[PDB]
């Protein structure tokens, strides 16, 4: 019946979940665990950012120190074009 | 942007089917067709021109010129405004309150589902629940898969 | 669709065994039969009109003009109203307070 | 129930209060002995 050697079989998930996932990276980038200083500005529509206990210092008052810190664990989206929203758009590397 | 504080043209009607936990409302395809639903609404009362009451402490009412019997069955209030043109404010009638004899403070509160209705734009959510097309022109059914967690 | 505040042919009843926890209710078949059976429930009290107090602030109440200690075991009232036709309105007794 | 839907000609607030009575559980008796649980309760 035609076997002998080897086989090599390429899998991937069923189209449901590609666009499932896929959707859900595009909007919210990937989990990342890592203590670095977060991706700001390096896609070229938006960039979603979201920390735990993050570090923020500035020649700020303490109390608006302290909230622009808790946006950012809770989670933002910068937007870097005037299209605010549009999710169509691919994102690309800046 | 922000709903007026006086209105024109206001009606309050019976027989609107709809309440502000907002689980349920009647979509509409035009502001248009949305009036004219509104319309086919029995009109408890009608006025040409009054000030709200109490937006500051965020219970709106106003006052209408009728016995409080006169009133029971009021559910819902409409109403334009000369700074918003042809533009329809929509409110669930929340109380009754018995001011003197012939004058009742009607309670309200805007209705942000039907008055903001067509000047909302959807961007691209995540979306735990929706309806979805069932069948292909084939007849075969779509493929849905994703684990209900259901017995 | 909203609750008078005034009422006619009032009646305070004595032992109506359900609470406003709403964990238990008497059911009926026709709105006849609900009117039967509260009918026939002792009266501690009637007035053919009274005006409510207390709507405003939703903490409802009516002046009776009988001594407290006949009240003891107010624990219901039933009224009607001059606009809603034949309709009863049905109300837990909540508490006893002394006006003089 | 939960989440249940009831309609009717009633003001918005009693009938969110109806519908929290139902998905919070309750007896509905239909005989005057209420509360007591000896009773068979066959089917009408």
């Amino acid at each position: 019946n035609g076997y002998r050697g080897v086989y090599v079989i390429k899998k991937q998930l069923k189209a449901e979940y590609r666009r499932s996932l896929s959707s859900f990276f595009h909007k919210y980038g990937y989990k990342i665990n890592r203590v670095k200083k977060p991706n700001l500005r390096t896609r070229k529509a938006f960039n979603y950012v979201q920390t735990k206990d993050c570090f923020i210092s500035g020649d700020i008052n303490n109390n608006d120190l302290q909230e622009i810190r808790t946006i950012f664990d809770n989670g933002i989206t910068l937007w870097h074009t005037d299209n605010i929203g549009n999710y169509s758009v691919e994102n690309e590397l800046r | 942007a922000y709903v007026p504080l006086s209105g024109t043209n206001v009606r309050i009607l019976a027989d609107v089917p709809f309440s502000n936990d907002y689980k349920n409302t009647r979509w509409f395809t035009s502001s248009s067709n949305q009036y004219n639903w509104f319309n086919s609404k029995s009109r408890v009362y009608e006025m040409s021109k009054v000030t709200f009451m109490g937006f500051r402490e965020n219970k709106p009412y106003v006052s209408v010129s009728l016995p409080i019997d006169k009133l029971y069955s009021a559910s819902y209030i409409m109403f334009q405004n000369a700074d918003y043109g042809n533009k329809w404010f929509y409110a669930f009638v929340t109380e009754l309150e018995f001011k003197n004899s012939a004058v009742t403070y009607v309670h309200f509160e805007i209705d942000v589902l039907q008055t903001w209705m067509f000047d909302i734009k959807f961007q691209e959510s995540f979306i735990v629940r929706e309806h979805v097309k069932l069948w292909n022109d084939d007849g075969t059914p779509t493929i849905n898969t994703i684990d209900e967690g259901l017995s």
